[PDB]
């Protein structure tokens, strides 16, 4: 969030299937619709993996 | 016939990821 709120915006990239952070930003990735339009299930689902 | 269990066992990957979200939804509702 420090790299994407800075002049210039410093493009990033998340690689998947390793664990933890990275892949609950794949599930916030394939899952995401327009942008940050997340719904019920996969929020929750994304809290019991953080709770996991 | 790898071709076959190439793409075959592709559609038990995908079928099981959806088995593992409805069941891991399924033991958070018990």
């Amino acid at each position: 969030l420090e790299y994407l709120r800075d002049t210039p915006p410093v493009p990033v990239v998340v690689c998947d299937g390793s664990g933890r952070a990275s892949d609950i930003l794949a599930f916030g990735h394939k899952y995401s619709e327009e942008g940050g339009l997340i719904n019920e299930s996969l929020r929750d689902q994304l809290l019991v993996t953080i709770q996991k | 016939r790898v071709e076959n269990m190439s793409m075959r066992l592709e559609e038990v990957n995908e079928r099981e990821h959806s088995m593992k979200a409805s069941l891991q939804t399924v033991d958070i509702r018990l």
